[PDB]
């Protein structure tokens, strides 16, 4: 419907900075005040604040009216975003939410109406807790043994630590075969960093066919690897 | 203030059956000038900036999610779920056209109905790399039961802490709406080979216990 | 690459014989001497109709494509000679550079230079002769067909050695009928100052002599918008900026009137909390005038204030001052959170045209009791101190805002530099005119703004941000006259300009005017 | 429902009388004579 889209996926730290963007056009631009919409990945997001985005007239949530910063930029089909000061959920993805248009012949900025509800929203654009650890290669070998493996209960898997990013490129199996979303990535635990112990179905013929990797790094933690990892 | 907000957070529907997602305002939403209900339904993907798919608390988008969609009700709304358990089962919130301050709920779920069917509990010590191991001694995994209701255990120095395990989880595993994860004992790094035991378990809130199997410290 | 197009693509205009008589026509006809573009294949522009052709001994080229796309997103018309037959069409094709459907309409019918003409409801013309780089030799193009079918042409192609292109200017030609109905000769009225003269006295010969042709004018260069300084700006700079400003139970209200009303400052406001113009747009409104804006405030809790509308029907607003729908005019909102706000928020004032809604601190909307003269539990007075938290951003906590309805709420007129010494358009206050404006001698006195002339016209202005006298002068005008020996004798002409001083165009001033081509000697005959 | 109208009805010609005409949508009065001019084909 709207143009939207969202930009610039980063680390960004709580007490700290961090930077952002966002895709707009038509009446969600010119005719609307719409929503900068964002979230810790844990829930579908809400408004930071609300943006008329031609000449940006500026409204923001208390909780973000500090932490968080929108700016107009609709001709240029966009919105501008940055955060200082950032919250404890500064790990926050977010988007443009295109709102919808002016619904009288009033004339001037429209934000005597409406709120962050909007006909489009710009996909989310990730983030992540810079004041967490921001590597990844830490990895630790364990899945189950000949009680499951080469048996009825078989999975490929391994421990992983110290992540910047939740996915981790060594995907706990080692790529043989990996049932279920059990290969699951890291989540926010006691490594300073995203932490995983996963392991989905594998293979049943034995703990090498079951074959697994550690690493809980991707892309955005500069170390991700397929490192090995194996049963028993 | 408006307190545009939702209530059951999931749901736990029946195949073939029907629910609904349910949230509300604090008060006013049909306002005073027409009663014109200044709400509408975000739904989309988990995660996400909301889009409106209910809109104008009584009507629906262009091919929008319709048996998982709805309508309000005074200070309240609710989006439905008649045959919607799985693939229209999306992240869901009411929304104000109220206010400023008015934003979008946190993206309560839509789901089928999950067991606490019993997790793939084994025995397993580390691999090799045991004398830095840490977290991931007694590994075990979970399929097919409710996305909390099966999780590996804390077995490793015979702590047999049944359920109880340090562990990633994620996505689907089984058409029942259950979801999939793996955990193991807390240890330090060297102590996943030298804890007094390197058994290995599993629990699950519809098991009749739980299930485990024994193994040496850093056995391979 | 170019070449020179000599004398071809002239064509029988219209479908009427005509005996030995020279006809005077307008119509899309390639401009003498111009350049072919020479092409030896891309797609091009049609423009306005386009001349063609080529010396193709084997028939090389066989056909052309014509439209806006050339691709299947809409129609285009095809045309192929094909072996047997020449074969017409309108699909909404899909090819490439030449291919080896809705299809609306279709028909069928080196030694050598084929020779045609498109144009555009579609037409066509051709010629067909022998050749030796177009020939300096002149034939008009027959028609060749006429086409019901309206298709949207803007580019065309070419589908298969030398080839030639040209653009169909719009023109006057005069055209040489002869006894056999035939085109024999043509000029081209706009070519040069001869071509002029033949074209107006309806004449291929023209005798010795002076003759007018044509009406030379200088064309105003650009415009001049003069106005007096802006000065005495509207009291919306003290309004909104009151920290006073009106609880919404006692709205307050003032006529701005005979003053600079700045609505361009509200338009580009980006501090600006809204903008509510039920009337005039703000970019409109900057320029806008009335006889006074009703200028008006009032504040409450946002989500409530929010019902301040002419024609509106919130409760809040029928609590206060909820405008008529005659009400149309401008608005403008602040942030009252940030500064109107007491320790208990809104509570600093009575929350929601000025007490139009016949409201006052008494008694006023509860039916429960016969309204005896306490103002709370008898009969309630609804505009109490405001709920809105003082913790709350402007939507929850309170906001405030403002608007006027519309001979003196005047906005600014905006002014360009001045210029001096050129034709010009120029507008001073309400006068408007085209002239080269002059700096000037001329006093008059202090209230005075124009000159005239004896015959009541404007001869001057009063600048009104430098108070200087512009004398005005007409922007130069006069004769075209085309001096000329027989053409019996020569095609050799000179060109007068009458009036006209030579500047404002081998040349030579005369007492008559700038004359140019003609050599001045001291000898006299 | 110009590439569809209905016929173009006609009467026969009526030579060396004063008549009325109409040929094609070009309308007049006059005495129409046979006559020795060169109209070019398609004129
Ligand atoms: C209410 O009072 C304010 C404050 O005087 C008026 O708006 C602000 O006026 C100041 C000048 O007094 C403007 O500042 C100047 O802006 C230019 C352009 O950016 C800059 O180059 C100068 O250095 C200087 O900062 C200011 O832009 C202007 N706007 C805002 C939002 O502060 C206001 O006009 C008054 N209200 C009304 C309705 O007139
Ligand atoms: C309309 O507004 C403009 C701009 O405010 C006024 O322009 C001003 O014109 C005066 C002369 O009338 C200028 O004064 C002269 O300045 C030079 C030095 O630059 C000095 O050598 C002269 O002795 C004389 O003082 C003035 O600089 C100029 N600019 C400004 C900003 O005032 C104009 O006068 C106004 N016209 C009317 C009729 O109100
Ligand atoms: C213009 O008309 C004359 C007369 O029709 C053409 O000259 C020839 O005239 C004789 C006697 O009438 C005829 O036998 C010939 O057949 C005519 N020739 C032609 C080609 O028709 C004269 O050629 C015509 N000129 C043009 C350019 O059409
Ligand atoms: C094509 O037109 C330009 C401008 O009129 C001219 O300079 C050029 O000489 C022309 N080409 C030829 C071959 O004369
Ligand atoms: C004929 O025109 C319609 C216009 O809607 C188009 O959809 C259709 O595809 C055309 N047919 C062909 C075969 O091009
Ligand atoms: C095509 O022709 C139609 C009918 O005259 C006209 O409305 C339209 O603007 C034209 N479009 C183009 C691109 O030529
Ligand atoms: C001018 O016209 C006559 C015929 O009227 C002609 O004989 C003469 O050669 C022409 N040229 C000059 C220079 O007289
Ligand atoms: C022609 O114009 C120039 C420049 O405007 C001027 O100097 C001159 O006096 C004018 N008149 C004549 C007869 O040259
Ligand atoms: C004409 O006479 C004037 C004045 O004597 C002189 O300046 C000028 O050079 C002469 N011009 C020609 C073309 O002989």
């Amino acid at each position: 419907q709207v143009q939207l889209v969202q930009s610039g996926a980063e680390v960004k730290k709580p007490g700290a900075s961090v930077q952002v963007s966002c895709q707009a056009s038509a009446n969600t631009f010119t005719n609307h005040y719409i929503h900068w919409v964002r979230q810790a990945p844990g829930q579908g997001l809400e408004w930071m604040g609300i943006i008329y985005p031609t000449g940006g007239n500026t409204i923001y949530a208390q909780g973000f009216q500090g932490r968080v910063t929108m700016t107009r930029d609709t001709s240029l089909n966009t919105i501008y975003l940055e955060l200082s000061s950032l919250r404890s959920e500064d790990t926050a993805v977010y988007y443009c939410a295109r709102d919808v248009r002016v619904d009288d012949s009033w004339s001037g900025y429209d934000l005597l109406s409406g709120g962050t509800y909007f006909d489009y929203w710009g996909q989310g654009t990730l983030v992540t807790v810079s004041s967490a650890s921001t590597k990844g290669p830490s990895v630790f070998p364990l899945a189950p043994s000949s009680k499951s493996t080469s048996g009825g209960t078989a999975a490929l898997g391994c421990l992983v630590k110290d992540y910047f990013p939740e996915p981790v490129t060594v995907s706990w199996n080692s790529g043989a075969l990996t049932s279920g979303v059990h290969t699951f990535p890291a989540v926010l635990q006691s490594s300073g960093l995203y932490s995983l112990s996963s392991v989905v179905t594998v293979p049943s013929s034995s703990l090498g066919t079951q074959t697994y990797i550690c690493n809980v790094n991707h892309k955005p933690s500069n170390t991700k690897v397929d490192k090995k990892v194996e049963p028993k | 203030d408006i307190v545009m907000t939702q209530s059951p957070d999931s749901l736990a529907v029946s195949l073939g059956e029907r629910a609904t997602i349910n949230c509300r305002s604090s008060q006013s939403v049909l306002y005073s000038s027409n009663n014109e209900n200044y709400l509408a339904w975000y739904q989309q993907k988990p995660g996400q900036p909301p889009k409106l798919l209910i809109y104008w608390a009584s009507t629906r988008e262009s091919g929008i999610p319709d048996r998982f969609s709805g309508s309000g009700s005074g200070t309240d709304f609710t989006l439905t779920i008649s045959r919607l358990q799985a693939e229209d089962v999306a992240v869901y919130y009411c929304q104000q056209y109220y206010s400023l301050p008015r934003t979008f709920g946190q993206g309560t779920k839509v789901e089928i109905k999950r067991t606490v069917a019993a997790p793939s509990v084994f025995i397993f010590p580390p691999s090799d790399e045991q004398l830095k191991s840490g977290t991931a001694s007694v590994v075990c995994l979970l399929n097919n039961f409710y996305p909390r209701e099966a999780k590996v255990q804390w077995k490793v120095d015979n702590a047999l802490q049944s359920g109880n395990s340090q562990e990633s989880v994620t996505e689907q595993d089984s058409k029942d709406s259950t979801y999939s994860l793996s955990s193991t004992l807390t240890l330090s790094k060297a102590d996943y080979e030298k804890h007094k035991v390197y058994a290995c378990e599993v629990t699950h809130q519809g098991l009749s216990s739980p299930v485990t199997k024994s193994f040496n410290r850093g056995e391979c | 690459a170019y070449t020179n197009s000599f004398t071809r693509g002239v064509y029988y205009p219209d479908k009427v014989f005509r005996s030995s008589v020279l006809h005077s026509t307008q119509d899309l006809f390639l401009p003498f001497f111009s350049n072919v573009t020479w092409f030896h294949n891309p797609v091009l522009p049609f423009n306005d109709g386009v001349y063609f052709a080529s010396t193709e001994k084997s028939n090389i080229i066989r056909g052309w494509i014509f439209g806006t796309t050339l691709d299947s997103k809409t129609q285009s018309l095809l045309i192929v000679n094909n072996a047997t037959n020449v074969v017409i069409k309108v699909c909404e094709f899909q090819f490439c550079n030449d291919p080896f459907n809705n299809c609306t309409f279709e028909y069928v019918s080196f030694k050598n230079l084929r020779e045609f003409v498109f144009k555009n409801y579609f037409k066509i013309y051709s010629k067909h002769t022998p050749i030796n780089d177009l020939p300096q030799g002149f034939s008009a193009l027959e028609p060749l067909v006429d086409l019901p079918i309206g298709i949207n042409i803007t580019r065309f192609q070419t589908l298969l050695a030398a080839y030639y292109v040209g653009y169909l200017q719009p023109r006057t030609f005069l055209l040489k009928y002869n006894e056999n109905g035939t085109i024999t000769d043509a000029v081209d009225c706009a070519l040069d100052p001869l071509s002029e003269t033949k074209c107006t006295l309806k004449s291929f010969t023209v005798e010795k002599g002076i003759y007018q042709t044509s009406n030379f004018r200088v064309q105003p260069t650009e415009s001049i918008v003069r106005f007096p300084n802006i000065t005495n700006l509207c009291p919306f700079g003290e309004v909104f900026n009151a920290t006073r400003f009106a609880s919404v139970y006692a709205w307050n209200r003032k006529r701005i009137s005979n003053c600079v009303a700045d609505y361009s400052v509200l338009y580009n406001s980006a501090s600006f909390s809204t903008f509510k113009c039920y009337g005039v747009s703000p970019t409109k409104l900057n320029d806008l005038c009335f006889t006074n804006v009703y200028a008006d405030s009032f504040v409450i809790r946002g989500d409530e204030v929010r019902q301040i509308a002419p024609g509106q029907t919130g409760k809040i607003a029928d609590y206060n001052y909820k405008l008529p729908d005659d009400f149309t005019g401008c608005v403008i909102a602040w942030n009252s959170n940030n500064l109107d706000s007491k320790v208990g928020g809104n509570y600093n004032y009575l929350y929601r045209k000025p007490f139009e809604r016949d409201i006052s601190e008494a008694i006023y909307q509860a039916g429960s009791t016969p309204c005896n003269g306490v103002e709370g539990y008898n009969c309630y007075f609804p505009l109490q101190s405001y709920g809105f938290q003082p913790t709350n951003g402007v939507g929850y906590q309170p906001y405030r805002v403002v608007v006027l309805s519309f001979a003196t709420v005047c906005g600014p007129k905006k002014s360009t530099n001045l210029v001096k010494n050129k034709c010009v358009n120029f507008n001073f206050n309400g006068l408007t005119g085209t002239g080269v404006l002059t700096e000037s001698n001329k006093k008059f006195l202090p209230f005075q703004q124009f000159g005239r002339d004896i015959a009541d016209t404007t001869d001057a202005v009063r600048d009104p941000q430098t108070l200087e006298i512009l004398d005005i002068t007409p922007c130069s005008f006069g004769g075209v006259s085309v001096i000329t020996p027989g053409t019996n004798t020569s095609n050799e002409v000179a060109v007068l300009y009458q009036d006209v001083n030579c500047t404002e165009v081998n040349v030579f001033q005369t007492r008559a005017g700038c004359l140019i081509g003609a050599e001045h000697v001291n000898n006299s005959y």
